[PDB]
């Protein structure tokens, strides 16, 4: 879609991807489009991933809008059904949400991704 | 050409047809209610294949 | 057996017998229309007034009410009842009433009948005696508020036990519990007797008739699992698709076809089923709306069975008859519809068949190619039929046009079906 | 009453009569059936 | 007497390379797997493969079906006529009914059966007819002696299946219809 | 229902504040409303008695 | 203000330490880790809920 805005590559969606299957190991990751509009009011989130080719795209472009309010940083991987998988649920998920938590283990690998994320901002 | 492979058109030949599972005709009750009976059968036609 | 199990048994052939006064004022209570306390305050007088009142309108919709005032619904027929009368007189009561049921089941929407069968039901108790044909007659009225109070009446049959928790309950009963009848082996046994004896005075309304469907299909949905199931499941639903295609109503024919095909997809039926199957399809078919579903079923059914001679010829007497009520340019505009359904196994039956019986128009046989596309198998199992043609038929230069159809797409199974049989230089010197 | 004695209209009952088992399980078809796997442990 | 045969490279991320080893290796094509995430392997099948091979180069035959593993469950079934057309094709039908991570792949030698396995939790071999995509219901049951399911095996010719374990037992059965 | 409702109200709310280009039929929204009548005529199909 | 945000962020690690403990009753198979330094986490297994 013209109206995703960053849209990660092929290269940094293997490393989002991959922090994604590792953060819904350690339950540190909130899951769809209306839970982490709920993370982000909360002020908890890390940072927010979302889908792109999700029909209609209308859906989830209020996170864009709140995540430049609350500087929080956001990428569109580009499928659906990716993040769905890599998420751990049968179903394609659109939006998802790493909290914070700053005794996590996967916190070094989080930091990383996030830089990679604010660096297309 | 073997006999065996002339087997292997036969069952590459067919084509996958939707099957008939236990969930699949039960909402068709919402609409039985004064339809003709042409325009139903389609809805199990359009079901089936 | 016990004492009070024999001497409850009394109780049941003595449900309508009017004993005690307030024997009496449980029975006459319930009815149709009337609340319990205004129904117990009124003569059989009253009701004859309101029914023969109302009996006479539905005439004046339809005329076959009009003999049973001469016989149920007469003046006389206040005096009589039940059970003083003998035993072959009773059986006599009960083909009038469910000669009854059937011409007033189709108009029970309506205002009338509610005030036409309370009569019926209060001075007849069919709402004890026989409730088999009042329930099997009005059993697709399933959402409405009358079959709501025909249930609030009836002590249940023991076979509709899957409604019993339905009566007198507020919300109507629902679709699944519905399905949950028709599931019963036994209690599709009734609504093929009463089917086919409602076929037989051609009385099959609509709504009623999509209503019967609607069950027997989910009754091979619910069933697609057990094998066993389905395989003492078809002596009840294939002789109704049977009895209903002898139907000359061109609406009850339609409804054979959705029982055939979703039965056909459901279970791999035998050749020799499918093939008496398209037959009776093809023997009954007359109106138009009729032939349109009975294509599809064709379409459907020679794709759902999987074998040994799958493709083979079809026989003679099915061909010329399917020749006599398809036409060969009909079922070219059939294939250019843009719904194009899986018409692919059963045209290599049928193309076959044409290059052996008919053989003068094979100008069909190639537009028949361009406008499907095939199997890789079907094509060779074409082409070796054309080949034996080729040999036997005294040569025609519009057979050599057919390979040449044949040298465009797939060269080498031409080749490869020659090189299994025959010469390759030989099929080019004989044309 | 009784006796014995175009396509007609009773093919589908007659050799529904004729057949006592229905699924074709003669064919020896080469294509596998869904839902239900002959199999045997051995 | 001439064939080419073709390596199919898997990236994890599920990019799909297409090789050809006749001439050097060049690609021939790529093409993204709808999703796919996380990808442990892939097997093609409905031909000769590598587990039911060839004997003469004339019964050398192009496969049919093609499918994707993954470490969430999803096998990914591609239809080999249809998805070498659009370079980005979509998958047939998205098998899920395992919970684990794909571990073995492999078809039956006439291309009718896929099954499907997870190394990592106990008696979780899934046989997926074809074409129908329709995993069967009644075998595997519950009292199927597998253990974890580490490898599986076809027979080319019987129709025979070889289930592996990590207990050690290689436990047999046998497709009756073949 | 109040779930679903409250679910596709919010789909349909961000099609609506949120699309620059309306096509401005209802067109998600009949879509929106045909997803919960599926979701309700599923539920009331499915009682708690026995049969 | 200066409390308040020494209350938040009190108030906040006794949600951080409630919601791990209400992510342990639901389903899935965990695993008791400990670290080194003795702080108590879990790691649930890479299981595709269904």
């Amino acid at each position: 879609n013209p109206k995703a805005f960053p849209l990660a590559d092929a290269a940094l969606t293997q490393q989002i991807l991959d922090v994604v299957q590792q953060a819904a190991n350690l339950r540190q990751l909130k899951k769809g489009a209306n839970e982490a509009t709920k993370t982000l009011n909360r002020g908890i989130s890390e940072f927010i991933i979302m889908a792109a080719d999700c029909e209609p795209i209308e859906i989830l472009l209020h996170l864009p809008l709140l995540c430049e309010d609350k500087n929080v940083p956001y990428v569109f991987v580009p499928s659906r059904v990716a993040l769905g998988r890599a998420c751990g649920v049968s179903r394609p998920v659109i939006a998802a949400s790493i909290t914070t938590n700053d005794a996590s283990a996967i916190k070094t690998q989080i930091y990383a991704v996030k830089d990679k994320i604010e660096t297309l901002l | 050409e073997d006999e065996e492979d002339i087997a292997l058109e036969f069952i590459n030949g067919e084509k996958k047809d939707k099957l008939v599972n236990m969930n699949s005709f039960t909402s068709m009750f919402d609409n039985i209610q004064n339809v003709q009976m042409d325009t139903f059968f389609d809805r199990v036609m359009k079901v089936l294949t | 057996s016990s004492l009070s199990d024999q001497l409850a048994q009394v109780a049941s052939n003595n449900a309508t017998v009017a004993l005690d006064r307030k024997r009496r004022q449980k029975l006459h209570s319930a009815s149709l229309i009337y609340n319990s306390k205004t129904a117990a305050t009124q003569d059989y007088d009253f009701i004859f007034e309101n029914a023969s009142k109302a009996l006479e309108e539905l005439s004046q919709i339809e005329p076959k009410f009009a003999i049973f005032s001469r016989t149920l619904f007469s003046e006389s027929s206040i005096s009589l009842d039940r059970n003083v009368q003998t035993k072959e007189e009773i059986k006599d009561l009960d083909n009038a009433i469910n000669a009854y049921l059937l011409l007033a089941s189709s108009k029970w929407y309506l205002a009338p009948t509610l005030h036409a069968t309370e009569w019926l039901v209060r001075r007849f108790q069919i709402h004890v005696k026989n409730t088999e044909m009042l329930l099997l007659s009005t059993l697709n009225y399933y959402q409405t508020p009358v079959f709501k109070r025909i249930l609030s009446i009836i002590k249940l049959p023991p076979l509709f036990n899957c409604l019993s928790n339905f009566v007198r309950s507020e919300k109507p009963p629902t679709a699944l519990t519905m399905i949950k009848l028709f599931n019963d082996m036994d209690f599709l046994k009734l609504y093929t007797s009463y089917l086919d004896q409602c076929i037989k005075h051609n009385a099959t309304y609509t709504n009623q008739l999509l209503f019967t469907t609607c069950c027997f299909i989910n009754v091979v949905a619910f069933n697609s699992n057990n094998d066993e199931k389905l395989n003492q499941l078809v002596p009840i639903l294939l002789e109704i698709s049977a009895k209903l295609l002898a139907s000359k109503s061109k609406d009850c024919q339609i409804a054979a076809h959705t029982i055939l095909v979703v039965f056909a997809t459901a279970l791999p039926l035998k050749k020799t089923i499918i093939l008496a199957a398209m037959e009776t399809i093809l023997s009954n078919l007359d109106a138009k709306e009729a032939k349109h579903s009975a294509l599809l079923t064709i379409c459907k059914l020679f794709q759902t069975l999987k074998g040994q001679g799958n493709v083979d010829q079809l026989p003679s007497k099915i061909f010329k008859l399917f020749d006599s009520k398809f036409d060969t340019v009909s079922i070219l505009t059939f294939l250019d519809k843009e719904d194009k359904p899986v018409c692919d196994k059963f045209i290599t039956s049928y193309t076959r068949s044409i290059a052996r019986y008919d053989r003068s128009k094979l100008n069909i046989i190639l537009s028949l190619l361009k406008k499907i596309r095939l199997e890789r198998y079907e094509v060779r199992l074409i082409i070796t039929d054309l080949i034996y043609l080729s040999e036997i038929l005294e040569d025609k230069s519009q057979l050599v046009e057919l390979f040449e159809y044949f040298i465009s797409i797939n060269e080498d199974l031409v080749l490869k079906c020659l090189k299994s049989l025959g010469l390759t230089g030989x099929x080019x010197x004989x044309x | 009453d009784e006796s014995d004695s175009n396509g007609d209209i009773n093919a589908l009952t007659k050799i529904l009569s004729t057949t006592y088992n229905y699924k074709d399980t003669l064919s020896n078809s080469k294509l596998l059936p869904p839902k239900k796997l002959d199999i045997v442990r051995l | 007497g001439k064939f080419r045969t073709i390596l199919i490279a898997v990236n994890a991320y599920g990019e799909v390379w297409e090789f050809d080893l006749n001439k050097n290796g060049h690609v021939i094509r790529r093409w993204k797997d709808q999703g796919g995430v996380g990808i442990t392997k892939i097997q093609v099948g409905g031909g000769t493969t590598t587990t039911c091979p060839a004997l003469q180069i004339s019964k050398i035959k192009q496969n049919r079906w093609l499918a994707v593993g993954s470490e969430s469950g999803f096998v990914n079934l591609y239809d080999r006529n249809n998805a070498m057309t659009s370079s980005t094709p979509t998958p047939v039908a998205a098998l899920d009914q395992l919970t684990t991570t794909i571990s073995n792949l492999q078809f039956s030698p006439d291309g009718q059966i896929l099954c499907m396995a997870s190394r990592a939790v106990k008696d979780a071999l899934r046989l997926v007819h074809l074409p129908s995509c329709s995993v069967f219901s009644n075998w595997p049951t519950s009292g199927t002696p597998l253990g974890k399911v580490t490898s599986v095996a076809f027979s080319p010719s019987g129709g025979l299946l070889a289930v592996g374990n990590e207990q050690g037992k290689v436990r047999l059965w046998k497709l009756n219809h073949y | 229902i109040a779930r679903v409702l409250a679910a596709k109200a919010a789909v349909s709310l961000r099609y609506d504040a949120l699309a620059e280009d309306r096509d401005d039929s209802g067109d998600i929204g009949l879509e929106s409303r045909a997803k919960v009548e599926n979701r309700l005529s599923q539920l009331e199909g499915r009682d708690l008695r026995t049969t | 203000v200066k409390q308040h945000l020494q209350r938040e962020t009190q108030l906040k690690q006794v949600q951080q330490r409630m919601d791990a403990q209400r992510e342990l009753l639901k389903k899935g198979s965990k695993k008791k880790i400990v670290d080194s330094s003795g702080k108590i986490s879990f790691k649930w297994k890479k299981q595709r809920k269904r």
